[PDB]
């Protein structure tokens, strides 16, 4: 539970994607969002619109009332079937939502820790979880050091005496 | 330095609502609910539908002089109350089926199988035509003719290729009197054959109330010829004869429709006595009534998903 | 430290993936408790038949005694007054179902017995009186001055409402009991209607004797419309209506089949076992419900868990 | 998971801290409270839709009707039980883990609080008085006061 | 220390409502789609199976029709039987009669009235060959005149047995008025048969017809149960189709009429196909929607697999 | 972070260890085979079946009644292909979802087991002081004991 926690508000403005990063650097201050993980997300989404969609069979049904006024028992039998099939499907439907809202915002929650420790994970003692969902850097920064964040491919041990040194400066 | 992640947020309003949160605010939501319809009748599958504009199928199927040519349809509709239905007043035997029947139909032709030269005639003023009274177009109104009314055997073969559906007719006077005056014989009889078929018909003689100044009534039946079948009558004096009968080809089964809407050169999958629907969503809400491969209908205004995450503006 | 919270909670619910759970505290949404007696739907009272059939009732049945409103119609499994000289009803059940429910009802004298004036009949098969009798609500219409001719007689409706009219045919054993009964050997029974138009012929032949009797009589019915007229015309078999009902139909329910009797109270939802009054959205009571019920399901316990788990 | 058995002793609510000291959290107790109860309610309120029931009333001579009547019948209580009975067991372990979620986030909103102003020990976190524990709860806790407290007492 | 999970050379893929093709370890259908082709027994008890005829043509002695089978689950009879109504006419209430017999716990046909109590003559057509040799309906006789009258039969059955009875009869509709006079020598003719509940009285209704079977007549034929006490009363003047056997019958359960070309194999199910019964303790299935018997539920798909192990790749 | 999973590993679902001197958790596997089995058996269990008999027994005059047995037939079917097709598709996501909730609650099993005792180094391995096979023994027991190994983390850690 990422979204409703730590990060409280949502970047308004990022409109790369859904998930992303934001950098403060002496060079510059913007905002890049993660396309890994939107794309996963965004086609995820859409898997789950089509599949309720898709999955539905329809086979051609004509509905008219066809019984005259000595029939009416069958004219109520087909009354029972009809009303009978709203219900089913009325109630189904407004349940489906619900349950599928509430694990689409949750899907969202998990994504942002997942992508959290993502960044929590391979920075280790580099920097210091300030709690806002950000981390400050122990040693310096610039921008192209700042792809590895994002590609996942950054170098603990490069930078590491300088998060050692600058750490026991109380 | 540093790093900060976060998720997307735009000016959004839309609402959706969770089993266990109510009124969340989304970044991105789509509806699954359909509400839109044209307002306009159109075909199935681009086959027509048959439309009567002031009659009923029985009025349109007899010869109703009040009732004013299509092959093939996919389905009916007639309006929710027809002031063409029979002229001269009666019942139809069966009526239902074989509205049922006629509801989808491959193809459609009317054919002359035994004239009016071949069988005198009848007029009543309940069915006008031009001021001047008229009768049912596609059956005779047998009375006697020179006085004395004799036994009429006719036997009409299908030849055909496919099944013709014949309709035919009895009449039941007032009174004893208007009988003998019509025809001759007191007691009278109808029988009608087929390798399927077997029924004798006997008026009812019996006092009722006038309908279109009509105390008298006609009560009319049907079969289904099969290809090489014949039928045949044989009538002591009652008689309402075929002169026209239906080429019908049966592929298909839909329904009679009822809305007061008009035809639109549109087409659709499925249809709505309010307008039809073009939708790929699995759920609607506009009739109950439909005809069609149609989403299933649900009694409900709002079935909207999250596509996007929470937002907070 | 941080914790959750834990009581002395002893009701257990279920999991998709485990067997048997103890939980803090459970909301039942299956409604297992009725009242165990008939009340009144939407507030209206049903119209109760101790031990009546519709047809018993609706006909004058002595066995059964002499209400403008009722959602609702409740009969015994079988009435043991139904017809009390043996016979059929036409199109009895969509008759029922038509009465099922009904806004306003009222029996009118539309052609007394003293318009009938061949001559009445009886037999011992109903009584009422501990003497012989017939039905309250319609006459036997029996040959008078050992000549039987034709009656002719037809009542307009006059009034704002439909009225329901009632009739029948007498079907005797043998050929000699109906001409004792009506000096004419061939007979009929003529109804008309702008709607109706049918012809009645009596069927003889030898039955069994059902309450005594081995002739049958039977019903037919229609509805008048509010300016229409209803002809009857009868060589001699007529069993000719005496009174009519007056018909407001606003909506339709069922035949109930209970051997339940009424309490004053009143309920959204009925059942032959007793009214339901639950909000919940299921049920196993009854499947035979009449009124805006929850949905019949076959289970013992719809338990969900509220609180979370605690051992 | 880790804080075993939970407190037989907490009556405050569903979620809470516990004090030993040398002298419950209502926000998320009451955000659970609210989304379970949403749950009982729209389970119980979406299906509102109700209209008019009937009974049997076909004769001996009409039993293929009765039979048909029955297909629909009997197919509706088949519907309706599976639904029910799989709707409560999946809802159930839903909630469930629901509250498993709620503990845990309520363990990192401690957590991410204090960093080395303490060790991790079952669930359970210088020293700190009645007052300083109000910052625990409302998630306004301060890290620089007790920050060289911490780690001079850490290299001990 | 490492911490991982498993994975095997498994290709089985299952789908999920956001992934589609997932390589999983473990996977398990819950889509019956296997059945094994025959006819088999429902909880123990065998089912009436006819080759090549009908409900009609076996209950009536028709020539053709063969099997004393005391019990039996559901009917059999394939698509379109070819040994009906050896003599062409109708059967009335045939379909609920069917619906009836469809499941009956004891049936032993029983003489009620004998041929030779009814010596009018014995009737036969060329329409039901038994042999080359003509003869006619086994189980009841056509009662035809002797010499110059029709007198008028009374017969009655007075049932005394245990169960519950049913009665076969039937009524002969001549072609013209010419024939009849030549078999029932009474141009207006009766049937009357009586029950303290049945209340009945036949008249032929003379018609021209088509020759089906080489015969323009029909026969058109009723049926009833007689209760244990009951008894039944036959006074007929000609044109009767009298009963000489009946049938015993015990009522516990219900079931249909299959729709079947298969023959019994000595096996036994508690689901029937028409093209196979089912074993199968899954809650869905493909196969057919004509089920009889306890089965899963009716489902248009072709794979419905769970994920029972973590994913692999 | 534990990418491709241990193909290695077929004693169970679910430690690794690379010591100088594959063994599953079998607690954490069988209550999860236990979990699995029981959505399987409830899923078939719950369903209700019941004696019905299919036979299209309506003739060619009792046409409109044969097609409400037609609406009601194919409006079951509708119902309960749509539902078995999305159970299915709502399931799997949780029994995977499922999987990965197990693997990660194993892996807070161990973190908080030993916590300034090693590091985290990112594929869901850590790395220790030094440990036997009868000392990995005691973690997957969960009988790890802290204040024994901890002066010797605390000592190598200032390195
Ligand atoms: C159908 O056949 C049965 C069998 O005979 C007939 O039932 C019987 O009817 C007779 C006379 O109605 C009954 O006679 C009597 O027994 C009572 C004592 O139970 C006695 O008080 C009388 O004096 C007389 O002896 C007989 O009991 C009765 N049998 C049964 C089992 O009820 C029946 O009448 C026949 N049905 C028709 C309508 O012909
Ligand atoms: C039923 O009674 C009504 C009442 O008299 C009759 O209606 C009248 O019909 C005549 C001729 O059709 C009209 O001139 C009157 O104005 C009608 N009266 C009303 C109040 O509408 C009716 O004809 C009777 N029905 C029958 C068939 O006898
Ligand atoms: C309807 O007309 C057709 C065509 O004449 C008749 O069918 C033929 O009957 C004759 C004599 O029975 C045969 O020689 C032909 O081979 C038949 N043709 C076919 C295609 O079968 C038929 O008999 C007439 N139907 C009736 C009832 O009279
Ligand atoms: C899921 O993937 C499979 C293959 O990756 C797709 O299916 C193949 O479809 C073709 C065409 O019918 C068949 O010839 C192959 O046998 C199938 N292979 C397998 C293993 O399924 C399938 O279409 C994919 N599904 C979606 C929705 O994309
Ligand atoms: C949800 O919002 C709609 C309009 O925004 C409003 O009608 C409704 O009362 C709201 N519900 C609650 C519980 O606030
Ligand atoms: C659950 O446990 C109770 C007692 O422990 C027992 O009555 C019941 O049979 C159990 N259910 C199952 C399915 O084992």
């Amino acid at each position: 539970g990422a979204i409703a926690g730590f990060i409280e508000g949502g970047w308004q403005g990022m409109v790369d994607g859904w998930y992303g990063y934001h950098h403060s650097n002496e060079q510059g201050s913007g905002y890049a969002a993660d396309k890994e993980s939107t794309q996963k997300a965004i086609d995820g989404v859409t898997n789950k619109v089509n599949s309720i969609i898709d999955k539905m069979n329809t086979q051609f049904e004509a509905v008219g009332r066809e019984f005259n006024n000595l029939e009416r028992r069958i004219e109520n039998l087909n009354k029972k079937m009809e009303d009978g099939f709203l219900d089913v499907w009325t109630y189904n439907a407004e349940l489906l939502v619900l349950m599928e809202n509430e694990r689409t915002l949750d899907f969202h929650d998990s994504n942002v820790k997942n992508l959290y420790d993502k960044v929590r994970l391979q920075l280790r003692d580099n920097a210091k979880e300030l709690g806002n969902g950000c981390f400050e850097f122990y040693h310096k920064c610039d921008n192209e050091c700042m792809e590895s964040v994002r590609n996942g491919t950054y170098d603990y041990p490069q930078y590491s005496e300088e998060a050692r040194l600058k750490r026991e400066e109380i | 330095d540093q790093i900060c992640i976060g998720y997307h947020a735009n000016n959004s309003t839309e609402q959706v609502d969770t089993i266990m949160e109510k009124n969340v605010t989304v970044t991105h939501a789509q509806d699954i609910l359909e509400k839109k319809h044209n307002g306009k009748l159109c075909d199935l599958d681009g086959v027509k539908p048959l439309i009567l504009r002031d009659c009923s199928v029985a009025g349109w199927l007899l010869g109703n002089p009040m009732c004013d040519n299509v092959p093939e349809w996919s389905y009916i509709v007639e309006k929710a109350n027809p002031v063409n239905d029979l002229c001269y007043p009666g019942d139809f035997n069966d009526y239902e089926e074989l509205k049922h029947l006629l509801s989808r139909i491959n193809h459609f032709e009317k054919i002359q199988i035994i004239p009016k030269s071949s069988w005198s005639l009848g007029v009543s003023s309940a069915c006008p035509y031009q001021g001047k009274s008229s009768f049912f177009r596609n059956v005779v109104w047998l009375i006697k003719k020179n006085s004395t009314a004799p036994t009429i055997k006719r036997s009409y073969n299908n030849t055909n290729q496919e099944d013709l559906l014949v309709l035919w007719g009895i009449h039941h006077p007032n009174d004893a009197a208007e009988q003998t005056k019509l025809y001759q014989n007191p007691t009278t009889y109808i029988s009608v054959g087929t390798s399927t078929l077997n029924q004798r018909l006997v008026p009812r003689i019996a006092t009722r109330s006038k309908v279109n100044g009509q105390s008298g009534r006609m009560e009319f039946f049907w079969t289904i010829l099969k290809p090489n079948d014949a039928i045949n009558f044989e009538s002591n004096g009652n008689f309402i004869a075929p002169e026209y009968a239906y080429k019908i080809v049966k592929k298909g089964d839909s329904t009679i429709m009822k809305s007061e809407l008009e035809y639109g050169n549109c087409n659709t999958k499925c249809q709505t006595p309010m307008g039809a629907i073009n939708s790929s969503m699995p759920f609607h809400n506009i009739h109950p009534l439909t005809i069609g491969e149609c989403p299933k209908y649900v009694k409900s205004n709002r079935l909207v998903l999250a596509t996007g995450l929470r937002n907070s503006p």
